[PDB]
Formats: C-alpha cells, sequence, structure tokens
C-alpha cells in the first residue's frame, strides 16, 4: 500500500548507484543531480540545448 | 595412541582457496588480489 518498483518515482537500479558508486563522495551527489532528470519528448528539449 | 597400521595414501579436500602450497600460488598474487578488492572501499587512518 506504500507504492511498487514499477510504479513509483524512484527504481531500484537507481539505488544500485548510490549503494556501489565508490566514488570520491563529494561527486555522488553531482551524480545523482543528473541523475534526477526526466526522459520525455519535453525534456531533451531543456537538455540537449 | 595412533596404531601401527600399513602406510596408505589419503586425500582431503582444499576447503577454501588459501590452503594451495605457496610454491603455486604465490605471496603477491595474493596481494595484488587484495589489493584490486582494495578499490575505493574503507581504509583506516595511519595513526590507528
Amino acid at each position: 500500500f506504500l507504492g511498487a518498483n514499477h510504479h513509483a518515482t524512484i527504481r531500484q537500479p537507481v539505488a544500485y548507484h548510490v549503494t556501489h558508486s565508490k566514488s570520491d563522495f563529494n561527486t555522488l551527489t553531482y551524480s545523482l543531480l543528473g541523475g534526477y532528470f526526466k526522459f520525455t519528448p519535453i525534456s531533451l528539449t531543456h537538455q540537449l540545448r | 595412541r595412533p596404531p601401527e597400521a600399513m602406510p596408505t595414501v589419503n586425500a582431503t579436500l582444499r576447503i577454501i582457496n588459501g590452503n594451495i602450497p605457496v610454491p603455486l600460488c604465490p605471496i603477491s598474487f595474493r596481494d595484488c588480489r587484495g589489493t584490486q578488492l582494495g578499490l575505493g572501499r574503507h581504509t583506516m587512518t595511519p595513526a590507528t
């Protein structure tokens, strides 16, 4: 009753990144930051520009 | 008291990798293996 992996706003491979990034711990934030950009006929019009 | 049997051969399964005799799996191999494990993981501080 709280959600599902297939209907949520965040999926498991999104956490597999944070759990095994093994980065400098100060770029992981800027990795997630991109990791939260939507993928839509509209969004790319913002990003690729 | 081990009795006086006639000598026979018997074998035991080396249970883990480490038991391999060292002049067949040399030191620096295991050390570089662990180093490959030691990538971006935790390392204690020199003072400790």
